[PDB]
């Protein structure tokens, strides 16, 4: 295993489709193409993929993260993590942690004041990853994910 | 398709268009020139709007690809399936359990009530105008079942009116995706609906043969009649409990009937058909498993019955405590939660039909301060009255929104208090302060119930609430001292009278004294005994927070926890994380949010940095305080519970819990359990860690905020647990 | 004289037939480089039946054909 992390190439249609395939598998209710278009075409520099260079398919992405950033209120830039997926065979190797680190590092260099995400209250794996990075729970949303349960809103202050 | 109208309709699909030109080839050529990153769109348009779009030829996002069985595809409402009685009852039973799944289990309207083909059929004829929509020639399907569908359809329309009031948040507390159904005034009135159900009852009673299925269908019909009567509590503000009691009895009767018989509705009677063919802007959604019994109707009836009790209130404190406890122990049914503010704040702009908004507000100030304030239509009083009503409505929100509602309140109470202060209106300024500081405390402790705070943040939050509780206790202490001075002033008049002899000056002193006793003394005594209860309540809160703080300091003294994130991270710092947590209280002037350095220094005073024998002596003082203070807390809770059981006329405590007596007792019982568990847990921690130091190969522990099953989880137990792998 | 552009088509009702015998009529909200379409106020027509589906995205493979009424087409020019 020789995992390589790289930014999204918007000109690569095949890279675009592999990301959508990878993210849609884990979602109970998938995203349309224009959900993906909204993130990747407007913020191409905030999407990252992870590839296994020593695998049989080196160019295929086995993990990915999708982000955006927009002014919040009027005076602060809020980074947002909308999508995070790691292939089932590659779980438990620190790939997701590295993808979150490289994305947050990019948004910090783009002068984001804070990072925001939502996740399930029952997603222990996601809570451990984020809270161990400094995220804290700022809100609980009632049945945000319907029958999957409530959500936590996590914020990591950078400034 | 093999059907006739489908074949002929294909010819007329493009008839509405005079002329059509194929543009496929042009679109591709133009798209080829475009760059991969490019998107052609309206400049005004925001691509975020496209994130809620459907996608054709995607099973999970395309409603047209829903797979249906032949029974689902070809189900006909006009066919009377066999056996009719067994099938009509099964249909009616499933519809009622669909209602429970809708309202009690928060399932969508399309997959519950709208999944029934008869409801879809009945609603469609009402939209056009105006007798059941379908005719089978059988009396059970056409009259009995037709009445059932009308009853449920009348119910959903009433639910729609409740949601229109904006009391709760749609698609969170209650889903109303009615797939574009507007019945205007075509749906009949309440009298017609009950008569239709009553006529069907008389039909059922006429039947000579007695079957288990018939008995259930008789009860099913009576249940629907009760649900149709739910609107009486708003149209007439009725407090009568007859139809609610009948709903409970009928639900219990059916629950015992369930195991004895078997119900199988006609295949295709309930399906995802309406999602596939009716106008639908949403993705397909599977039908969720329905409740097995009718216990959900029992919960609905009891929750609504609790709502109606507030009409019996005779004081501001009785309404206040009703709002504090009626939805506190567990979340009430959404219908009851919507019903309460609509029942509490009525159509004639009155509260409970007794007082106006400003009269209701001045009642709270009078009971808290024991003062009649000598303009009318004052803007500050008007604003404060609206703020108080919003406070009551927030109590009816779900367990998450309840905490969120205080965010808005804390900054508005603060601004209100500063505006009273600038005009030197100190009585209203004082009552505003009590509400704000109480809300700050309630907002903070509620975060533990929602598991918002991580274990390392437990010291910051618990010590902050301790700090807030200390200022609230100081303020309430001064308030009671001022009340005592006024009481003693009246008492001293009586002393002065005894020393006097008959004269004109004694006449005047007796006149002043009798006025005070007749108009002031009784309220002063009640406020004194009320403030006595508040002081005991707030000292319990203060003691519990302090106990938690000591528990945290003991864990940190053993090296098991820190007041910051243990995991090192490059991106943020601990001061930024601390300020984010306390950001809601940053703009409140009094009491000022302590600076970050005060939080750190206070912890250092609590933490035992000593080692060896010195450590053991300091640790023993901390554990002895936890055990000692828990017992004092238990004694204080016991005195409060005795006061609740005895009533407000015993002369020592005034709790105003007459309407929520059982619930307030149940709450303090849960609080007493948490208190005992805090003491028991402290002993376990100390016994465990002393043994652990001795062992070089000690276990690696983590601290978790554990909820006590029968306790009150504003104060979770800081529990050790072995970290595994 | 003036070449037609995709910008001119934005905001104009289109008639889009899918691979199956269903027709989508909706206002063109956006189009991307791979001819993925986003349509608003979409009416789905299948044989006799008609229904509304709101905001729908139509991928390239799923598009059988795209047609516009001639009157509107001559205005855009
Ligand atoms: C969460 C997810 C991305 C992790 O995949 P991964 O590549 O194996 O993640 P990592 O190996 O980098 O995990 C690093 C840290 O995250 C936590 N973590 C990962 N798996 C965990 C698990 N079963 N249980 C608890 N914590 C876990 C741990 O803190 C872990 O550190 P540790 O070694 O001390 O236990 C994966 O489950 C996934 O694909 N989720 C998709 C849906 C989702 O959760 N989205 C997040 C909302 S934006
Ligand atoms: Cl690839
Ligand atoms: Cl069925
Ligand atoms: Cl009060
Ligand atoms: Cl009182
Ligand atoms: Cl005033
Ligand atoms: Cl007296
Ligand atoms: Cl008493
Ligand atoms: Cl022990």
């Amino acid at each position: 295993m020789e995992i390589v992390y790289k930014p999204l190439d918007i000109r690569n249609e095949e890279q675009f489709a592999s990301i959508k395939k990878l993210i849609d598998a884990d979602l109970s209710e998938p995203y349309s193409i224009y959900v993906y278009r909204y993130f990747l075409n407007q913020w191409p520099e905030l999407t990252y993929i992870a590839v296994d260079n020593k695998s049989g398919t080196p160019n295929i992405p086995i993990g990915c993260i999708v982000c955006k950033m927009d002014p919040h209120r009027n005076v602060r830039l809020r980074g947002y993590i909308g999508m995070l997926a790691v292939e089932s065979t590659y779980r438990g190797h620190g790939i997701a942690k590295k993808l979150v680190e490289i994305a947050i590092d990019k948004m910090q260099r783009e002068h984001c004041d804070e990072i925001m995400l939502e996740t399930e209250v029952e997603n222990s794996a996601a809570l451990n990853l984020y809270e161990g990075m400094g995220f804290i729970r700022m809100k609980r949303m009632f049945r945000y994910y319907l029958n999957e349960g409530d959500a936590f809103k996590l914020i990591l202050p950078l400034t | 398709p093999m059907e006739v109208d489908s074949i002929l309709g294909s010819l007329s699909i493009t008839d509405d268009f005079d002329q059509l030109v194929d543009v496929t080839s042009l679109f591709d050529e133009l798209c080829s020139k475009l760059k991969p990153e490019a998107i052609v769109k309206d400049p005004r348009f925001d691509l975020f709007e496209g994130t809620h779009s459907l996608e054709v030829n995607n099973s999970k996002l395309d409603s047209s690809l829903i797979e249906l069985t032949a029974e689902e595809i070809e189900f006909d409402v006009n066919v009377a399936y066999d056996p009719p009685l067994a099938s009509v009852a099964a249909i009616a039973d499933r519809l009622l359990r669909c209602v429970i799944s809708w309202l009690n289990d928060y399932q969508t309207l399309p997959t519950t009530v709208l999944s029934c083909r008869y409801t879809e059929s009945l609603l469609s004829s009402l939209v056009k105008g105006t007798g059941s929509s379908w005719c089978t020639g059988n009396i059970l399907y056409d009259k009995v079942l037709g009445s059932c569908i009308l009853g449920v359809c009348y119910l959903t329309k009433f639910v729609q009116k409740l949601l229109s009031a904006g009391i709760v948040f749609e698609e969170e507390d209650l889903n109303f995706n009615n797939m574009g159904f507007n019945t205007f005034d075509n749906l009949p009135g309440q009298d017609v609906v009950i008569n239709s159900l009553t006529e069907s009852l008389q039909i059922l009673e006429a039947y000579s043969d007695d079957s288990l299925h018939l008995t259930m269908l008789k009860h099913i019909l009576k249940i629907i009649i009760c649900l149709v009567h739910l609107e009486d509590h708003l149209t007439d503000y009725s407090t009568k409990t007859s139809h609610l009691d009948e709903l409970i009895e009928n639900a219990n009767s059916v629950n015992g009937i369930f195991p004895q018989l078997q119900l199988s509705p006609p295949k295709g009677a309930f399906s995802t058909y309406i999602q596939k063919h009716r106008s639908n802007q949403f993705p397909p959604r599977k039908i969720t498993k329905l409740p097995t019994d009718y216990s959900g109707f029992i919960t609905l009836a009891n929750d609504v019955k609790t709502i109606l009790l507030v009409d019996k209130a005779e004081s501001a404190l009785e309404t206040y405590q009703f709002a504090k406890f009626f939805n506190k122990l567990e979340q009430r049914h959404v219908i009851a939660r919507i019903l309460f503010p609509l029942f509490f704040i009525r159509d004639d702009r009155t509260v409970l039909g007794k007082f106006s908004y400003t009269q209701f507000y001045l009642l709270h100030v009078k009971e808290f301060s024991a003062q009649t304030p000598s303009s009318i239509g004052n803007e500050l009083i008007q604003e404060s009255s609206n703020m108080l009503l919003e406070w009551y409505q927030n109590c009816s929100q779900n367990t998450c929104r309840y905490r969120q509602g205080f965010n808005r309140q804390l900054i508005l109470w603060d601004s209100l208090q500063a505006q009273f202060e600038s005009v030197n209106s100190q009585v209203y300024c004082s009552w505003t302060y009590f509400m704000k500081l109480s809300s700050m405390i309630e907002f903070s402790l509620k975060g533990f119930d929602l598991d918002i705070y991580k274990p390392f943040e437990a010291y910051s939050m618990f010590w902050y609430v301790y700090y807030l509780s200390h200022h609230l206790e100081t303020f309430l202490k001064d308030s009671q001292n001022d009340i005592e001075s006024n009481i003693n002033a009246i008492h001293s008049m009586n002393k002065k009278l005894k020393k006097l002899k008959a004269g004109e000056k004694k006449d005047q002193l007796r006149l002043k004294y009798r006025f005070a006793m007749d108009n002031e003394m009784e309220q002063l005594q009640a406020t004194k005994q009320f403030l006595n209860y508040l002081l005991k309540e707030i000292n319990i809160t203060k003691s519990l927070c302090l106990i938690e703080v000591f528990q945290f300091a003991i864990l940190k003294s053993f090296g098991l926890i820190d007041n910051k994130n243990s995991t090192p991270s490059k991106f943020s710092n601990e001061r930024l994380i601390h300020n984010l947590r306390f950001k809601p209280f940053n703009s409140i002037g009094v009491p000022e949010l302590p600076e970050y350095e005060v939080f750190q220094q206070t912890l250092k005073d609590f933490v035992i940095e000593e080692k060896g024998a010195a450590f053991d002596i300091k640790l023993e003082r901390a554990t002895n305080f936890i055990e000692t203070e828990v017992r004092n807390v238990v004694s204080s809770i016991d005195e409060i519970m005795q006061g609740i059981k005895g009533g407000d006329n015993n002369g020592v405590l005034v709790t105003g819990t007459r309407l929520v007596q059982e619930l307030s007792l149940e709450y303090y019982c849960k609080l007493k359990h948490t208190s005992k568990a805090l003491s028991v847990n402290s002993k376990v921690i100390v016994n465990t860690l002393k043994k652990n130091i001795k062992n070089k190969d000690s276990h690696e522990y983590k601290v978790e905020l554990v909820h006590t099953t029968e306790g009150w989880n504003y104060f979770p137990i800081q529990t050790l647990r072995i970290k595994q792998d | 004289m003036d070449i037609l552009k995709l910008s001119d088509f934005i905001g104009n009702t289109l008639i889009v037939s899918l691979t199956e015998d269903r027709i989508l009529v909706g206002s063109l909200v956006a189009v991307d480089a791979q001819m993925n379409l986003l349509l608003d106020h979409v009416e789905e027509r299948m044989g006799s039946s008609s229904r509304m589906m709101g905001l729908v995205s139509v991928p390239r493979r799923s598009v059988k054909t795209i047609m516009i009424d001639k009157p509107v087409l001559q205005e855009l020019t």
